[PDB]
This record gives C-alpha cells, structure tokens and sequence, in this order.
C-alpha cells in the first residue's frame, strides 16, 4: 500500500528569553523516527525509532548538520518576517515547515509536499507540480521572488522526487516489521448511566494502526452524525490508536442504534449492536 | 533523509 | 563519502573529444558537480546536476549522472588546449558539505603543423639539453640514471607552438646525444 | 490565531486496578505552541512526567503526549492540569477510565 | 574576492603559524582544505557562520576560530612535516542560493626539520643553440634555477627590462634533485622563444628572474653561510651575433 516520509520543524522566537526554541521531527506513515530539539543536551539529530538506530553515525553526522541548517535558516526567518509584517521585536511568534513525499503501493513517486506557515497561517507552499509556489500576501510574495531567483524549487524537486523517496523505501525496508503492518482495531461497546431515563452507549476501537478510523452511529439505520460525540484520534502511547464515538439514548432505545467502524485492517467494515 | 538546500524566507 | 576519480591523467589531441569518469560511494549525496583547477590558482566551479537528471550541458561541458551506478562523467568536446587543467569531480552531502575526489591531469595537445624534433645543447652564458620542435604524440621519458635530470613536456606559444623538454647532468662525458634515451626520432644535431 | 487545546486524559491499557499501565494526557488543537502540562495524583503533581516532540497537524495546530507509569487504583484519583494563553485559568480535566 | 596570507611559508617542526582567510562577499559558510598528490582535496574544518565552527576530514592539528564572517584563520599550533602541502580557503552562501562554493589563492607551506635545509636557488640561463637558430629561425633561451629548498619559487623572464609573456614556457612543478633524500633541493626550468633575430640584436638583454621565499626578518639565523632569507636572484644574457 501507499506509504510517506514526512518531516516538521518548529521555531518560536524568544525575545529576550534566548535563542528560538527549535523542534525538528520526521515520520514514516504514523511512526515519528528522528528528532532534534534546541534545548536538549545533545545538539544531535536522535533516533526514536529501532529500525533507524541501526545507521550509521555518518547517518547522524550528516543529519545533525542539515538539520542545524534548519535551525538556523528559521532563526533568520523569525526575524525577516518581523520586519515583513512590521511586528514587535518583544513578541514571541512562530514559524513552521512540513515537507515529504508520498509513494503509491508501486514504491515509486506519487506527490510531494513542502508547506510553510509563519503565526499558524499558511505563509507559502509549492504547487504540486514541483516548480512554483502559492504566496499567501505580499510578503509571501517578496519570498516567492526571493525563491524563483534561487532556483529553490529546483532543488526541492530533485530532493522529493529522487531522494526523499529513495530514503523511505530504505526506511520501509530495513524497517520493514513495524512500518509495513496492519493493527486492526479491537472494538467492544459500553453502557453508561446515570439517570432512570437516559444512558450514554459508548462504542470503542483499541490498538489500531495506522490512525484512519471511521466511527459513526446510527439509529435505526439513520447517520447519528450531530448527536454524537467523536473524540479525536488519540495515541496510545506504544504505536497504536484509541478513539470513541458516544450517543445519549433514552431507556428502552438500546436495541436501535449501531457502531460502525471502518479501518484498514478491516476486511469488511464492522457493526457493533449493544446485544 | 532531511532536505539539504533551505534557504532565508 | 568517498569520491573516487580513478585514472590520475589523460591526454587528448586538439579538436577530439575527452571523457573524465567519477564514482561515489555514500546514498547521501545530493548534489553533483565538477571543478576545474589551473596551476598556481583556486579550484573554478565548472557545472552541476541534479539528483534526478541524467545528462546537463553548458557549451562543451556535458555532464552524465547514473545512480543505479552511482557514476559521474564529463564530456568535453570538442576539447581546446586552454582546457588543460587538473578537473576535480565533486559532490554534497547538504549544502554545507563537499566532496572532493583525487582529480585528472587534462593535457589537450596543441595539433603541430610542421614539426622537427631535434636535441639541442645551449652552453651557460656564463650544458643543458633541449629537445623540441616534437610531435605531442611523444611521450618524453625521465631520468634513468638518478644523476641526470630530465623535466616534463610542456608547450610554449607565440603571437608558432612547440613541444620541449629539458636535461641536465653535472657528469663527465654526458652528451645530449643520449640524455633523451626513451621515445622519440630524428634531428641529433653536430 | 490563538486556539485552545482540547485535552484527554487516560491510560493506554484497560484500567485494571493493581496492574501496571501508563497514564495519558493528550492535548492538541492549540495556537501557539508554549503549554504547561501536569498530570496528578490526589491533588498533588507526579514527580517524573515524560511527553512527545512537538508536532503539528495539516492545519498547524500542535498536539503533545504526556506519559507517566502507574498502577490504577479503586481509591487513587489521577488528573491533568493544563494551563495555555486561551485558559483564563488552569484547565484540571479528571481521568474517568470509561472514556 | 577570497583573499589568503601567506602564499608561501616555511616552518621548522614545532612552530606554530596561522593561516589568514578573508572574504569581502559577506558569505556565511567558509572552509579549509589542503590538496595533496594521492588524494585530491579533504576539509579540515568548516564553519556555517559566525561563531560557530565544526571539525572535518582531517582536523587533526589545526584548530580554527570564526569571531567575524569575514576571517576565518587556519591555525597550526606546533608544525610537523605531515602538514607539508597547499591550503585553500573557500566560501559560499548557502541559505541565500549560493551553494556553489569559490576558492581562494591557495597558500604553499613546506615543513622541515632543521631550517639549515632552507637553501635560496642559483639561477643560469643556457643561450640559444647555433644549430637552432641556424635550422629553425628561432631562439631558444633556457633558465634554470637549482639547489633551492623549500620548493616555493616564481621565475619570470624580462627582456629589455620589462617583463614577457609570450614565448615562455615554464615547468608546472620543480623537481626534487635528490629523491631518497627527505631535505631535498629542487631544480626548475624554463624556455623563452623568440625569432633569430631578435636575439642576434644586441640591444635586446634577456633576463631570468627567480624569486625565492625563505627565512623572514625574525626567523633565528647563528650560521657562517648567508641567511636564506627571501630575495630574487637572476642571470642574464645579451643579444649576440655570432
């Protein structure tokens, strides 16, 4: 099946309190692999993931250069964009970049992605054909100029097209066991109350993995959708998800709402009555 | 494998 | 990250073509380029590629990449003899890495419209053997003998172009007559 | 834009009292990304709290995970004290293992 | 440009030296490399910017600072023979588009033992053959400076006092006169062509200049023989008609 590598950076200016605080993580599918971060002891990239922990220490040389390349490329744009916007030296703002690609079932090429955000809105992204770029507003602009004129996307091309994914297939492969799997969810149902009138029904999914779940309640064969409460996909902490759909339902209705759960490992999705 | 050509906004 | 420039030289007539392999060895590099080194003077940057190309051409410079055998080349034709010149094959591993490779010795030889060889000896204004006038297919062999010294070809131009190579010894009886003993016809003068 | 975390606390296995789990506080959504998280025990703060990188979904927003090691019990009541600039005060969210 | 100081130096094993390193292009990344016969160049260290240095191939020997992004000093802190070769300092501006990186001078060092080694050369020039001039039409004067040690020389021809170009040829690199010999002195040539008859003018006066880099005005010098100190040293020759 498809599969992505995907890397995100943070760096929240501290004025006066120090250098920007810089967060760098990199992901294969739903598993975070590598890391970085300003205020750690290290000043290295480090692994957090096993599979990884097996390259070479040219591996994390090389990759504790480049990535100190990022850190410092978002502590001069920190403060460029101050100047774009006309904003405080006193405030504290962020900026943040996503970027990876995407390989079909084939392994090979799919998409690529490179996406910056400066206070939390989109600031600038390149188009998906890998050569221009969409700028938000008029400082956007002034970088996409500044970009054009080097040529950046050129080299983003070359590096989402070529070597990102020829990194994750090496990722897939060596890491094979953990990334090429299917954890279906291990569903079950509960019955809250605390009324003579109303019990809320619960329906849940467990250790799943990856996080796409579909969870919906109906009643009597009618979507749920506004009276159901979702939460929101969580991490369970060892490498698969939880999530839960709850519906109020006054006594004697039990019988006529059903779960239904749809996930990857799901060979036909699920139907869970409160029997 | 990270991106190796960042560049100033 | 090793790159690995095997074959130290290479000399090419004017006019013809001249081909300057490289490989590699880290998965980890992405960027590829060639600089071009003059005597006495920095490494020049002479042209690029990227990571998914496979061929890219600035006038006369022609660079091949193949990845599957993680192999670089540059084609240089037609080759004129102001292209001599030690080329350095390179690549990065990030922009703030570079690698560099052991380099070839270009030699583009001058075409010599009408060349005699001969060995001459020049005694001191106050004896050294020269042999010139050659054709840039003779290869000019050193010393034999540890107390005789011989120097490289090189090639000398006016506003005519010709081939030397000089020797010298503080012996007895030396005689340009042997000196150049290794490769070569004609002219032994009286 | 300033948007405020949305918290849940729980442990990643079935609650079952006397058994060693792991007890979870997940906050995401929020803007920016400065946030205090604590995760207590009767009132008081647990000591050795770990959490994950920071990160940060396809609408920028940033989610962490707060972890701590612990044996569930009939009588000891866990909870989350988070506090961020959208929060007037410290938002305490108690761990209830049927959610 | 990338600007380097010293092009040429001589030290005695245990001397420290530094090398100097500016750039006035406002680049933020500069390196040290040094080229050597078997394996083309190798970093000794870089520095992505002010303030902030990082170790490379062979760092071993050199420390390096970076207080200003203009200058990025090279220093030895006690010479040895192995560091005997050709320094180049380099530039580029990465985070800008400037990946590709530009090359200074380059600084020739030699390393000796004893500085009794150091020897200036003795420079003849051999005038042209009869039977060239007689066969060809052409002169060939040839100029050769011997006996020096360190390897650092530039030899130049004038004619008529003002320099000359044209016609000359000069080797690449000296060759060492003595092989087995670790201290060796070196040996250089070099050809100037012209027409016979520029040279059977006796108003033309042809002139081989050497210039030698050796001892400085400090370096120490307890010996009988003159201070090999860096000093240029000629010999001529005269338009004949013989």
């Amino acid at each position: 099946g498809s599969h992505s590598m995907r890397y995100f950076f943070t760096s929240v200016s501290r004025p006066g309190r120090g250098e920007p605080r810089f967060i760098a993580v990199g992901y294969v599918d739903d598993t975070q692999f590598v890391r970085f971060d300003s205020d750690a002891a290290s000043q290295r990239m480090e692994p957090r993931a096993p599979w990884i922990e097996q390259e070479g220490p040219e591996y994390w040389d090389g990759e504790t250069r480049k990535v100190k390349a990022h850190s410092q490329t978002h502590r001069v744009d920190l403060g460029t964009l101050r100047g774009y916007y006309n904003q405080s030296e006193a405030g504290s703002h962020t900026v943040q970049r996503m970027y990876g690609c995407d390989v079909g079932s084939d392994w090979r090429f799919l998409r690529g992605y490179h996406q910056y955000a400066y206070d939390g809105k989109d600031y600038i992204a390149l188009k998906e054909d890998l050569r221009s770029w969409t700028a938000a507003d008029m400082a956007a602009q002034t970088t996409k100029h500044k970009w054009e004129a080097a040529h950046v996307a050129e080299q983003l091309r070359a590096y989402l097209e070529g070597t990102c994914v020829e990194w994750l297939r090496r990722y897939l492969e060596n890491g094979k066991e953990t990334l090429q799997r299917t954890d279906a969810p291990k569903t079950h149902m509960t019955h809250h109350a605390v009324s003579d009138h109303e019990a809320t029904l619960r329906c849940w999914a467990l250790s799943f993995y990856p996080a796409e779940i579909t969870l919906t309640w109906q009643r009597d064969g009618e979507d749920q959708t506004q009276d159901t409460e979702l939460v929101e996909t969580r991490p369970a902490g060892d490498g698969t998800f939880q999530k839960w759909a709850a519906v109020v339902v006054p006594s004697g209705q039990e019988q006529r709402y059903t779960c239904h759960v749809q996930h990857e490992g799901l060979p036909k999705p699920l139907t869970l009555r409160w029997e | 494998l990270l991106f190796g050509y960042p560049v100033y906004v | 990250q090793q790159v690995k420039q095997n074959s130290p030289s290479l000399s090419v007539q004017e006019g013809r073509i001249s081909i300057l392999n490289c490989d590699y060895t880290n998965s980890m590099f992405d960027y590829f380029l060639w600089y071009k080194k003059y005597p006495a003077e920095g490494p020049t940057f002479l042209i690029s590629i990227s990571s998914i190309k496979d061929k890219n051409a600035d006038g006369r410079f022609t660079v091949f990449l193949n990845k599957s055998a993680k192999h670089l080349s540059l084609h240089i034709v037609p080759s004129q003899p102001g292209d001599s010149a030690v080329y350095f094959c390179a690549a990065m591993e990030g922009a703030q890495k570079l690698v560099f490779g052991q380099g070839t010795r270009l030699t583009i030889n001058p075409n010599i419209q009408n060349p005699d060889p001969a060995v001459y000896q020049l005694r001191d204004s106050k004896s050294v053997c020269l042999f010139t006038d050659f054709d840039s297919q003779t290869n000019v062999s050193q010393s034999k003998d540890s107390d005789v010294y011989i120097t490289d070809k090189t090639v000398l131009d006016m506003r005519f172009k010709s081939n030397s190579a000089v020797a010298w010894s503080n012996k007895s009886d030396f005689a340009c007559a042997n000196a150049f003993n290794n490769s070569i016809i004609p002219e032994d003068t009286f | 834009i300033q948007r405020t975390p949305k918290i849940q606390v729980y442990s990643r296995h079935p609650a079952e009292n006397g058994k060693s789990n792991f007890l979870n506080c997940y906050v995401s959504g929020f803007h920016p990304s400065d946030i205090e998280v604590d995760l207590l025990k009767n009132g008081e703060r647990i000591e050795k709290v770990e959490h994950s990188d920071l990160s940060f979904s396809k609408d920028w927003s940033f989610y962490l995970l707060y972890y701590t090691e612990f044996t569930p019990t009939e009588k000891d009541e866990y909870a989350c004290r988070v506090n961020h600039v959208t929060l007037s005060q410290p938002k305490i969210v108690k761990w209830d293992r049927d959610m | 440009g990338v600007t380097q100081t010293p092009k040429f130096q001589v030290l005695k094993t245990g001397q420290s030296m530094t090398l100097q390193c500016a750039q006035d292009m406002n680049h933020e990344y500069m390196s040290w490399y040094r080229q050597d016969p078997g394996m083309g160049l190798r970093l000794i260290h870089y520095s992505v910017g002010a303030g902030i240095t990082d170790q490379g191939e062979v760092p071993n020997g050199y420390n390096v600072s970076r207080s200003t992004t203009e200058d990025f000093p090279l220093r030895l802190l006690s010479a040895a023979p192995s560091q005997t070769s050709v320094y180049f300092c380099a530039s580029s501006y990465p985070g800008g588009g400037f990946y590709e990186q530009y090359f200074g001078p380059g600084t020739r060092l030699t390393v000796t033992e004893d500085l009794k080694n150091v020897f200036p050369p003795e420079v003849a020039v051999f005038e042209p053959s009869e039977a060239e001039i007689s066969h060809t039409q052409k002169a060939t004067l040839v100029c050769l400076a011997t006996g020096f040690y360190p390897d650092h020389v530039e030899l130049s021809w004038w004619v008529n006092g003002k320099e000359v170009h044209s016609g000359v040829s000069t080797d690449p690199q000296p060759l060492k006169e003595q092989p087995a010999l670790n201290d060796s002195r070196y040996a250089l040539s070099s050809r100037l062509r012209v027409s016979a008859t520029f040279w059977q003018d006796p108003r033309n006066h042809f002139r081989c200049q050497v210039q030698f880099y050796g001892l400085s005005e400090n370096d120490e010098w307890t010996q009988d023989r003159a201070k090999p100190v860096t000093q240029i040293v000629s010999a001529e020759a005269w338009g004949r008609a013989d």
